[PDB]
């Protein structure tokens, strides 16, 4: 979460945050591509289901909202996917 | 009151859970009991044992507990397990992987037995999908999924024995026996679809939707009181109940609810009281008539606004009484369903009554359990 | 891959290099030294994967990214 919130705060330059978005885009982190080949479906997900909600605190979910927010307000699709990548925010 | 719960908070989610089986037919509680995730860890599959009823289980935290016993990691979710036999498991992926486990109690393991490694999967964006509903009369295997495909397999087989694929297919909700060889289901258009095992082809074996506001309906089941009678629930609030095995028409239209039935499911030792489980954020235990008059089990639970237990009774001297089922006019009214909340609970995803014995698991990280469902 | 257009006086082949006494650098296996995909199996398995990831659409992505040397 610390990760995140740091390039949540260096995506504030606007070709760092293209940059970001790309690498990103690339990376999955979370789930995009549906085609198997890993351990698919998995992510803040899994560990809001066990540990945020024994704590009653849920920080992370609030600052990768953020992220995706400052993603998309900084940076604007120019691909999302045409065979290559998944095309479409729709799955997150 | 109605014999309070033990509630054991296993830090744990919950999706399915399916009794131990022994087949042929007994009263006891399955003391094992094998449980898929929602998200424990990981998504698997563990094993669990529960001390039976309140005798000799009065203990080990509050009236009694499941206690983990091994677990082994499956891709996928679970959303769907059911047995075909003393232990052999059968649980759907949403990886679309059917899987088949041999069970160990002893050795406390799981034999990762039979794999279809090829389920119902989406056209035009080659992309693979979870199974909807899984069939288990042993040893005849039937699966049934988002896209409509119809998946018969004889036991222990990895490749396709067949898959019926039509002209006509949709996404199916829910599924039930109708017969030892016949079948229904509860569709997303406010379809109620039959079939036989023996006789099928191209596009749904048979098809019906009537007035009587056609939502789509979520959850299907047949009567613990009878079979080839069958209840139905979907988005109007309303459930659908019919007789068949070749031939619907309506027992009730009970105006039982608002809005979406989610999951049903049949008391045994009561084979005429309901529970309902709902993701909108609920879970309601149904039961015969309404009013206050008789105990109440439309506002009961809910840590406060309790209420529950009036009675009153004519002698048949003087007096006189009816009832709703004496009408056989449709569109009958509510039929005392209660939210209960303890202190708080989360999506509740799998519960389970055997006698007035009750198990649930949850995403609430605890478990929910009681000896009597009434007092 | 699979060569299945099988003309006549064909092309060029390939060859893995050798290692100081019977060592080998090789990006093919010899008893059971590569691994499929997927990191998650039901019998409690986890394995490889690398050349999907720049493809929404496999065009049978055969291309070496870790040579292993074993003797």
């Amino acid at each position: 979460a610390e990760l995140l919130k740091t390039l949540a705060a260096f995506g504030k330059s606007p070709e760092i945050a293209a940059s970001l978005w790309q690498s990103l885009e690339y990376t999955q982190i979370l789930q995009t591509v549906r085609a198997t080949g890993l351990r698919q479906g998995v992510g803040i997900e899994v560990e809001l289901n066990e540990i945020e909600s024994r704590c009653e605190e849920y920080p992370l979910t609030r600052a990768f909202c953020q992220l995706i927010s400052t993603l998309v307000e900084s940076s604007f699709p120019t691909n999302l996917g045409a065979g290559l990548r998944a095309p479409g925010f729709e799955p997150y | 009151m109605a014999d309070k719960f033990a509630a054991k908070f296993v830090s744990h989610k919950i999706s399915r859970t399916r009794w131990r089986p022994v087949s042929a037919s007994s009263l006891q509680q399955p003391d094992v009991f094998a449980t898929g995730s929602w998200d424990n860890e990981e998504n698997k599959v563990c094993v669990w044992a529960t001390s039976d009823f309140g005798a000799t289980s009065l203990d080990e935290e509050y009236q009694g507990d499941p206690k983990q016993l091994c677990d082994i990691k499956h891709p996928g979710d679970v959303m769907d397990m059911q047995f075909l036999d003393k232990e052999r498991i059968v649980t759907g992926s949403s990886t679309g992987t059917v899987t088949i486990f041999r069970h160990h109690e002893n050795n406390q393991t799981l034999s990762v037995n039979q794999r279809w490694e090829q389920a119902h999967y989406h056209v035009g964006s080659n992309m693979r999908a979870p199974c909807t509903a899984i069939v288990c009369s042993s040893p005849e295997i039937v699966s049934v999924g988002e896209d409509g495909r119809i998946n018969c397999f004889r036991a222990e087989s990895r490749d396709v024995l067949r898959t019926i694929d039509d002209a006509d297919s949709s996404t199916m909700h829910g599924v039930t026996f109708l017969r030892t060889t016949e079948i229904l289901t509860v569709n997303s258009v406010g379809q109620l679809k039959l079939w036989d095992l023996r006789k099928q082809g191209n596009d749904p074996t048979q098809i019906f939707s009537v007035t009587g506001e056609r939502v789509p309906l979520h959850c299907v089941d047949r009567h613990p009181n009878q079979q080839h009678v069958v209840a139905t629930g979907g988005q109007d609030g309303m459930l659908c109940i019919w007789d068949v095995r070749h031939g619907k028409m309506p027992m009730s239209l009970l105006n039982a609810h608002e809005a979406e039935m989610w999951e049903v499911h049949f008391h045994p030792s009561n084979p005429d009281h309901l529970f309902t489980c709902s993701e909108d954020g609920s879970l309601w235990h149904w039961d015969a008539s309404a009013d206050s008059e008789k105990p109440t089990f439309l506002l009961g639970g809910r840590s406060t606004f309790n209420i529950s237990r009036s009675s009153i009774a004519p002698p048949n001297a003087n007096q006189s009484l009816a009832c709703a089922w004496l009408s056989t006019d449709p569109t009958k009214g509510q039929l005392e369903i209660t939210n209960l909340l303890p202190s708080s609970t989360l999506s509740v995803n799998s519960l389970d009554v055997l006698g007035q014995n009750l198990v649930c698991g949850t995403d609430a990280e605890a478990i929910y359990v009681t000896r009597r469902l009434f007092s | 891959t699979l060569m299945i257009d099988m003309g006549l006086f064909m092309g060029r082949s390939f060859r893995v290099g050798w290692g100081p006494n019977w060592t080998l650098v090789h990006n093919g296996d010899k008893l059971s030294e590569r691994l499929n995909a997927e990191e998650d199996r039901d019998m409690d398995t986890i394995d490889y994967g690398f050349l999907p990831k720049p493809t929404s659409a496999k065009s049978l992505t055969e291309s070496p990214f870790k040579v292993h040397v074993e003797k």
